[PDB]
RNA sequence: GGCCUGCU
RNA sequence: AGUAGAAACAAGGCC
């Protein structure tokens, strides 16, 4: 309902209705980008100097109608002054506290089945063992290794098909899944994320990083497997190596 | 007793205590005003680099260009830029030869891309020339006006989607008598053909700033939407070929440069007997792109793209025309101060060519009087070399042919040479059996250097035994020495958001720890001293403490209202539970199991109103550029919380004429956002069709109210309501 | 912490030479009439007016700086003190 | 043919079948019964879908014009006539809500009685093969499959028709009407035969016109056509000619190797001119604090009471009165500038709480101590162009100006140990691994070798100074501000005591670029006269304010106490590098622990405890007249960890120059000293390099002075 | 005096 | 004045 009719509020008025009109689909990309915003080429003296300033950061207009304009000693949590190309409104940095201490709460159990990386990287190394640390000259050597110790054995392009049809199943287009990898893999990430509702970008997103395979080039020493490439920070050092057995052997 | 650092290398060597000669703690050296000074030397430095080739004047564009192709061999060491065509297709046949089939795959791949890339791909660039404004915009911007203005025109071939049709409507462009452009201030102004063509083939200049390693300031150049197409296919072949080339170390990465290097020196040196003795020469090359003359490039492109399907050569073949005849404008101009009255002035640099030159010192007046006769519209023909490493991949190209012209098969004498280029620089290990032929050697190198438009910077070059050399900054004594100070300056708070700011210093500090050989405790004071910087940056203190802020009182109620406060994050004011062990683990993972639900909940609530995500490109990619290099792309680690929140943005155009872009801007986005809410696929997929934005909205209302109903919350009334409506924004868009 | 002892102060002829010593248990510095109190030479640095006519030497054995007074003229004549990182002599009187 | 398309069919059908043309690529002009076939498929795809409406039974009612009513479900909802993408966007929907299968090609209506799809093909050849031939195309198709063709029979399988009969007879009579009046045309020479399902095209991309002129002028110097330099390249086979142009090439182009040898390296020259100033943003060497023994840490309080607290400490002021002036300012301003700091101070003690932050008057004093209303006015050029003095801004070499030896006493002073400890380090994760708890035990000796050490003061001093600083400009961009110096530290006893310098005043900071500069003025309590080294004082201006009484065994001191008073100023970019000094200490470590994993890679065990501890191992750390000295592995921690607060402090773009072309001859001279024969091409070039970085900073001096000794040192 | 902006 | 260094800041524009 809604949809059609805020599509029909823009085409009431006429600079929007010819945007709509003589725009084409390919071209959706490029006016969405379409920005007078450069990309900032010091990002860190700028968020050290705009977080001295009163509504440094911007949210979404619905702010206004779910945290008060102020605090309890009246410090303002929100303006009403839009951003400059956007609709959002500028906003404090308190309105992010406040959000954390009185804003609406949720169930928050189905981001460790999103976040599967991380609270697997975490598992991992909650059941670790450590050793004893050993000094002797290290030979770095230097090698291309797999970083992605989930990945599924598929490519970007392999695996976006997959992630398309577990999130968008309509969107796919001529493309079925021939591999049956790929159908028990969509059967299990359909099944398992059928209703979490934090974001379908954010679940592809993490969808690709999780069954897409990923490799770059390091100096190790040893190892040389995907579990323990992500903890060669702490296991090889210049002088000293120390012997780590993560939580999944 | 009188302290001095620099004794201490009287005990430790120059390499392993290199990192104390790197003054990366404090401000880099940056430009305060206008860059036209620095762009009228650079282009007066590269005419006269080549002042004894021939002249001419173009017959379309009218400007004077300068040839020194073929011109007089050199007779002295001073830069030259008279490269010979022969010497160079020689190099380049010679390069086929020891690597057979690398032209045809790699013309047989660049063709495949350049049949199937899309217009898209031209809005994933940093800040471009815009000619209909004639500013620096980004890319996409500069690509969405000058699409409109071709489809004002009449050219309309790039509604095909296919990067290819939106150059061959480019190209049909420089063959229209009169096009239009509007401005505000809208007013529809006229451009003629040379006028067109003029802004077509010209660049923006600007001066580089947080350029750490000189006491001069530099010139960059930026070119035009029209000309980035054929850039971007040429570098796509360009990159096609280097990888197929082992002595090339421009598309690489640093670790991939420190193992090639060690495996070529330990090639040149381990294969040399007893009888050969072996040098490195730690070159730098002294003005490697004002003379490198796009004409060579197309002789090199047209000798690679031989036996190729015709198309294929002059789509490859137009940008290096386009170089050839390439202008620069002059910059932002000059300010001139009048202390007697008291009163500052700023003229642009588009009156050099007419204004008097009585307000302008001696060097500065010498510099316009020998730029004028080059100057025409405003901006100056700069024919003869390259501005700023826009082929940079080509030019890594010719320094591998040159390095592999020495496989001991061309030389036809006992000694000889390979080694490792990566434009500007280069490191070259020379073996012959006596000192005499490694004179002769490195003689005859730097002579073929010089008949392919390629100097040696001798001042900044020395030549030792092989063990002990330099590339890049990295430094290789009997093997690569970490150096730690180069990656200083990325150790701060980089910028982006709370969490993201979090998860890049942790993953930074771990990568230097694996990479850049930081030692443990040090990467514990690292950890320390960034999370000291991250609470002072964004007031979020440890909420235990008296330290008033402007966030000091709700952190402190959030404190206070928890129950296992070791949950909190640093964010929310909470302890930091960060060591050696937990660089590679997100901040929210490891604080969850200590979270109370409630705040859990608070924090990672998909309806909060402050994260805000916008494509698949720009999730959890931050740019940071890093100190002495190019702009990089970082994949950070970070789970969208409230923290995940957007900066705020400049503002200022609101005091420009330019300020009805901010209108289109947020129309723009409103229509966006509404296919996407029509589309859920279109952040992740790029949608692709011909067919309008109405057309596929109101026709999916149509199908998804149908099934909706076929089962769900849909009602026959609400079905046939949105069915009407469906039909009465058709009969709208009729009308 | 420190005492500092001065000797070798005096009466010379213009064009003459004279050699103060300090004993420490470092700089010299000069006090002319009515002007106020010049760095000498320190321990090396030295005062343009002496440059090339005056050498300081430090025994770090004997903590003792002498100064070697070279081509002195009537601009010299001054009281002449020890300092060592701040603690003073007493001043010898040197004039020319 | 055309007119046919043009006469019978409506609009909105030719239309339809138009951008159905537009989609695969293939012009109208060659070939245009495929256009008359599909749009006729296309008809009767919509003459067998409308006019027929379901209501809640199945039963499909039909109803030659649709009522007003919520009662216009269509029976046959449409596939084709759409995009291959929302074709495919419908088949997708339809499976997944409908549960039926996915079919691999195009359908062309959907149904709900039967729940399923119907592909509609009307050929010119008879039903009876073509059913069949689409059937086997499809695979294993539960789509119910449906067929017309001219001679005006039907069929399907299953038996099975799946609507009104009468509507079929529609069908049929649109058929004939078509086949018929044709008749009246004469197209079957081609119409029953018309396409064979060609698919081929060739990539053109032409250089034409001007473009190509373009081309012609773009070749080597003997070329008149971008054809003929294709062709002599095609042509071109190698054939010696490097070898040729090697041969007649001059012989004075060479890359002749000059061997370096240790009387080779001459010491650089340094600038000639007068003394080096003092450019430091506060006092290093000679700073004095007022201290309160409080309990708060380094964030914990509030900074104007803490600093009238810390005055307060203090008794023996004197009225001011100038002891040296600036020398080209009005001192008397700085004078009435540190009254009026003095008056208003007094003014906040008497009122209620004191203020976080306050904001001092504008008075003609700091108008000119700040540099208020000094920027010209900006004009345009069309109106000032007559004004002779109108010219460019000043843009030559800055002054030059020689090393002085206060520098060097200042950095032998910088790295001295305290009696206090000046840095508090923040909380981490309590280890859990051995390789946690050895670096633990690192991190806890260097804190205590570098705690207690005045380049940490300076650390602590200069980030929050510079914060404070961009925080005031950031919030009060307007008005005037006063922030007091402040640092607090741990004595040896433990307790915990704050410390005042000064003030400084921040004048109005509307800075837009990153080099834009904001102007402050700076006071500073110290002890050291300033009648001793007036050349380092040049910018200074210097009062007398107190009497100082430090206990010591030569009765009291009743030393004088001063005011250091000067105009400073800084930027963004410079405030933000001076909020992250707190890195020199890691550049420092680093150092160190790479040192010592180095030795500790030799013994197969780690070497810390016994380096700090029996500090057996010394390195060469600074000179002696006697010779060189060497000092233990913390004071080289000390002397680095001063060199990089130097560093951050005197950061200049000669710095940067002078340590890239210095570090190029420290590895040459490193070469040299390994015996790797090295030589240079042109090493007067890279000496003249090095020299052209050596203007005015004292830093870059003093850093050439010590490479200058390290070259004569070495060398041996 | 009143209001706008701080990478456009 | 001051910062800074091959050109700039020491507020800008709009009424």
């Amino acid at each position: 309902m809604e949809r059609i009719k805020e599509l029909r509020d823009l085409m009431s008025q006429s600079r929007t209705r010819e945007i709509l009109t003589k725009t084409t689909v390919d071209h959706m990309a490029i006016i969405k980008k379409y920005t007078s915003g450069r990309q900032e080429k010091n990002p860190a003296l700028r968020m050290k100097w705009m977080m001295a300033m009163k509504y440094p950061i911007t949210a979404d207009k619905r702010i206004m109608e779910m945290i008060p304009e102020r605090n309890e000693q009246g410090q303002t949590l929100w303006s009403k002054t839009n951003d400059a190309g956007s609709d959002r409104v500028m906003v404090s940095p308190l309105a992010v506290t406040w959000w954390n201490r009185n804003g609406p709460t949720t169930s928050a159990v189905h981001y460790p089945k999103i976040y599967k990386t991380y609270f697997e990287k975490v598992e991992r190394l909650k059941h670790g063992t450590f050793g004893p640390v050993h000094f002797r000259n290290q030979v770095k050597i230097r090698r291309r290794v797999d970083i992605n110790p989930g990945h599924a054995d598929l490519s970007a392009k392999e695996a976006q098909d997959v992630i398309m049809e577990v999130v968008f199943p309509n969107e796919v287009g001529a493309r079925i899944l021939t591999s049956e990898s790929q159908l028990t893999i969509t059967k299990e990430k359909k099944e398992e994320l059928q209703d979490c509702k934090i974001s379908p970008l954010m679940v592809a997103y993490m969808l690709e990083r999780e069954l897409v395979r990923k490799t770059r080039f390091l100096p190790v020493a040893g190892g040389t497997s995907s579990v323990y490439i992500e903890v060669l920070h702490l296991t090889q050092g210049t002088c000293w190596e120390q012997m780590y057995t993560p939580g999944g052997e | 007793m009188d302290v001095n650092p620099t004794l201490l290398f009287l005990k430790v060597p120059a390499q392993n205590a290199i990192s104390t000669t790197f003054p990366y703690t404090g401000d880099p050296p940056y430009s305060h005003g206008t860059g036209t000074g620095y762009t009228m030397d650079t282009v007066n430095r590269t005419h006269q680099y080549s002042e004894k080739g021939r002249w001419t004047t173009n017959t379309e564009t009218g400007a004077p260009q300068l040839n020194p192709i073929d011109g007089p061999l050199p007779e002295d060491n001073e830069p030259s830029g008279y490269a010979q065509t022969d010497c160079v297709l020689e190099a380049m046949a010679f390069l086929e030869e020891s690597h057979p089939g690398i032209f045809e795959n790699s013309c047989l791949e660049t063709m495949e891309v350049v049949q199937q890339t899309r217009v898209d791909k031209l809005t994933q660039g940093r800040q471009t020339y815009d000619w209909t404004l004639n500013r620096n915009q980004p890319a996409a911007t500069a690509l969405a006006n000058t699409i409109e203005v071709f489809r004002s025109n009449g050219l309309t071939a790039n509604e095909s989607g296919r990067l290819i049709d939106f150059l061959k409507d480019v190209m049909e462009s420089m063959d229209k008598e009169e096009m239009e452009i509007t401005t505000h201030f809208k007013k529809k102004q006229r451009l003629n053909k040379r006028s067109y063509l003029i802004r077509a083939l010209t660049l923006n200049t600007m001066t580089k700033d947080a350029e750490r390693g000189k006491l001069k300031r530099r010139a960059i150049a930026t070119p035009g939407m029209q000309i980035r197409g054929f850039v971007y296919f040429v570098e796509t072949l360009a990159r096609s070929i280097c990888e197929k080339l082992e002595q090339s170390g421009l598309p690489v990465g640093g670790n991939e440069k420190k193992a090639k290097l060690a495996n070529v020196v330990r090639k040149m040196m381990t294969n040399s007997q007893d009888t050969e003795l072996s040098f490195t020469i730690t070159g730098d090359n002294t003005k490697w792109n004002e003379n490198q003359n796009p004409r060579m490039f197309l002789a090199m492109i047209t000798y690679i793209t031989r036996n190729q399907p015709e198309w294929f050569r002059n789509v490859l073949s137009i940008a290096p025309i386009m170089f050839s005849n390439k202008m620069a404008r002059l910059g932002k101009g000059y300010m001139f101060e009048s202390k007697s009255m008291k009163l500052r002035t700023q003229i642009p640099a588009e009156m050099l060519a007419s204004i008097d030159l009585k307000y302008f010192n001696d060097s500065t007046r010498k510099k316009i009087e020998k730029i004028r006769p080059l100057l025409i519209d405003g901006t100056a023909s700069l024919s003869p070399g390259m501005m700023m490493g826009m082929f940079n991949m080509l030019s890594t190209v010719l320094g591998v042919s040159i390095l592999n012209l020495g496989q001991k098969r061309y030389t036809k004498t006992t000694y000889w040479w390979d080694g490792l280029q990566s434009s500007d620089d280069f490191a070259l290990i020379v073996n012959a059996p006596n000192h005499e032929g490694i004179q002769a050697g490195v003689d005859r190198f730097y002579r073929t250097c010089k008949l392919l438009g390629i100097n040696m910077s001798k001042k900044k070059s020395y030549i030792n035994r092989t063990g002990t050399f330099e590339f890049t900054s990295f430094f290789y004594r009997y093997g690569f020495v970490a150096n730690f100070s180069m990656e200083l300056p990325s150790f701060g708070v980089s910028g982006i958001n709370e969490s993201a700011d979090m998860s890049i210093g942790v993953t930074v500090i771990k990568n230097n720890m694996i990479n850049n050989d930081l030692g443990p405790a040090t990467a514990q004071m690292a950890l320390q001293l960034f999370i000291k910087d991250y609470r002072y940056t964004y007031r979020c203190h440890r909420g235990d403490t008296q330290i008033q802020t402007r966030r000091s009182f709700e952190i402190k109620k959030l404190w206070e209202q928890t129950r296992s406060k070791a949950g909190l994050l640093v964010s929310d004011g909470g302890p930091n539970l960060y060591n050696i062990r937990n660089l590679h683990i997100p901040e929210v993972c490891l604080k969850w199991e200590l979270m109370d639900e409630d705040y859990q909940g608070r924090l990672c609530n998909p309806l909060n109103p402050f994260v805000s995500h916008k494509e698949i490109e720009s999730v959890n990619n931050a740019v940071m550029m890093p100190a002495h290099g190019p702009a990089k792309n970082m994949e950070y680690d970070a789970v969208a919380t409230t923290h995940s929140w957007i900066p705020k943005r400049n503002r200022s155009i609101l005091n420009t004429s330019q300020r009805g872009i901010l209108e289109d801007e947020q129309m723009y986005q409103k229509c966006c956002n509404l296919f996407e809410k029509f589309f859920p696929s279109s952040s992740y997929r790029r949608p692709v069709g011909i067919s309008s934005m109405v057309e596929a909205m109101v026709s999916r209302a149509r199908i998804d109210a149908r099934i909706d109903f076929e089962s769900g919350r849909i009602k026959k009334e609400e079905f046939a309501e949105i069915m009407k409506i469906c039909s009465t924004i058709e009969e709208l868009r009729r009308q | 912490q420190v005492q500092l002892q001065e000797s070798g102060g005096g009466l010379v002829q213009p064009g003459g030479s004279l050699r103060l010593s300090c004993t420490a248990s470092v700089g010299w510095y000069r006090q002319i009439s009515g002007k106020e109190r010049e760095l000498v030479a320190r321990i090396t640095d030295y005062s343009d007016s002496v440059k090339g006519r005056f050498t300081i030497t430090r025994d770090n054995t004997k903590n003792t700086v002498y100064l070697q007074m070279n081509s002195l003229k009537r601009g010299d004549t001054a009281v002449y003190y020890c300092n060592a990182e701040h603690i003073w002599g007493q001043g010898t009187q040197v004039t020319v | 043919m055309e007119d046919f398309v043009r006469q019978c069919f409506n609009p909105m059908i030719v239309e339809l079948a138009e951008k159905a043309m537009k989609e695969y690529g293939e012009d109208l002009k060659i070939e245009t019964n495929k256009f008359a076939a599909i749009c006729t498929h296309l008809e009767v795809c919509f003459m067998y879908s409308d006019f027929h409406f379901i209501n809640e039974r199945g039963e499909s009612i039909i109803v030659e014009s649709g009522d007003p009513n919520a009662l216009l479900k269509h029976r046959f909802e449409i596939i084709e006539g759409r995009d291959r993408t929302m074709a495919w966007t419908v088949v997708n929907s339809i499976c997944n809500t409908t549960g039926a299968e996915k079919p691999k090609f195009l359908p062309d209506l959907y149904d709900y009685k039967e729940n399923r799809f119907i592909e509609i093909g009307v050929t010119r050849r008879e039903v009876h093969i073509y059913y069949l031939e689409k059937a086997n195309k499809i695979k294993s198709e539960k789509t119910h499959i449906h067929i017309f063709s001219f001679t005006g029979e039907e069929m399907a399988t299953k038996a099975d028709y799946t609507l009104d009969e009468e509507s079929r007879a529609r069908i049929k009579t649109r058929l004939f009407t078509i086949r018929q009046e044709m008749a009246s045309r004469g197209l079957w020479d081609s119409f029953r035969q018309s396409e064979r399902g060609e698919e081929t095209i060739e990539e053109r991309f032409e250089i034409t016109g001007t473009m190509r002129r373009l081309a012609d002028q773009s070749l080597p110097p003997n070329f008149s056509s971008l054809e003929n330099f294709r062709a002599y390249v095609d042509g071109f086979e190698p054939n010696g000619y490097i070898e040729g142009k090697l041969s007649q090439m001059s012989k004075e182009v060479n890359a002749r190797i000059e061997p370096f040898l240790k009387t080779t390296p001459r010491p650089l020259r340094l600038p000639d001119g007068p003394p080096c100033s003092q450019r430091s943003k506060f006092l290093l060497m000679d700073a004095l604090k007022l201290s309160i023994e409080d309990p708060s840490h380094e964030g914990e309080g509030i900074p104007l009471y803490d600093a009238i607290k810390c005055m307060r400490t203090f008794f023996g002021w004197k009225e001011p009165n100038v002891v040296k002036p600036h020398e080209k300012g009005i001192n008397p301003n700085y004078l009435l500038a540190w009254k009026q700091v003095l008056a208003e101070l007094q003014d906040i003690e008497n009122e209620e709480k004191i203020p976080k932050t306050k904001n001092m008057k504008k008075t003609s004093q700091l108008k000119w101590a700040l540099g208020e209303n000094m920027a010209p006015e900006k004009v345009d050029f069309d109106d000032c162009k007559d004004v002779s003095d109108l010219k460019q801004y000043d843009s030559d070499e800055p002054e030059l100006r020689s090393l002085a030896s206060w520098i060097q006493s200042e950095f032998n002073k910088a790295c001295e140990l305290t009696d206090s400890s000046w840095i508090e380090l923040d909380e981490i994760g309590e280890d859990v691994a051995p390789i946690e708890h050895i670096a633990s035990m690192r991190r806890n000796y260097f804190t205590a070798e570098v705690s207690h050490c005045r380049a940490t003061e300076y650390i602590m001093k200069g980030v929050y100074i510079n914060t404070a600083l961009l925080n005031a400009s950031c919030a009060a961009m307007d008005d005037f501000q006063l922030i007091p110096m402040i640092s607090k530290c741990r004595t040896k006893e433990g307790r915990r005591k704050t410390n005042l310098y000064g003030f400084i005043i921040k004048g109005r900071s509307h800075l837009r670029n990153d080099t834009d500069v904001v102007n402050f003025v700076s006071m500073e309590f110290s002890l050291t006269d300033p009648r001793l080294e007036p050349h380092k004082w040049e910018k200074y201006c210097v009062l007398e304010i107190g009497d100082m009484l430090l206990r010591s065994a030569i009765g009291q001191v009743s030393r004088p106490m001063f005011l250091y008073v000067r105009t400073n100023g800084t930027s963004k970019i410079k405030m933000k590098w001076g909020m992250e000094m707190r890195r020199c200490l890691l550049q420092s470590l680093q150092q160190i622990e790479s040192m010592i994993e180095a030795e500790s890679s030799v013994k197969e065990k780690d070497m810390t405890k016994e380096f700090f501890e029996n500090k057996s191992e010394t390195w060469p750390i600074g000179e002696s007249p006697k010779g060189v000295e060497e000092g233990s592995i913390g004071k080289v921690c000390r002397t680095l960890l001063a060199k990089s607060v130097f560093n951050s402090l005197y950061a200049s773009p000669q710095l940067e120059g002078f340590s890239a072309e210095s570090r190029k001859l420290l590895l040459i001279v490193q070469a040299l000293r390994d015996n790797l024969e090295p030589g240079t091409f042109d090493l007067g070039g890279l000496y003249e390099a090095i020299e052209e970085c050596l203007i005015n900073d004292p830093w870059v001096l003093l850093n050439a002075s010590w490479f200058n000794s390290f070259l004569t040192h070495a060398l041996r």
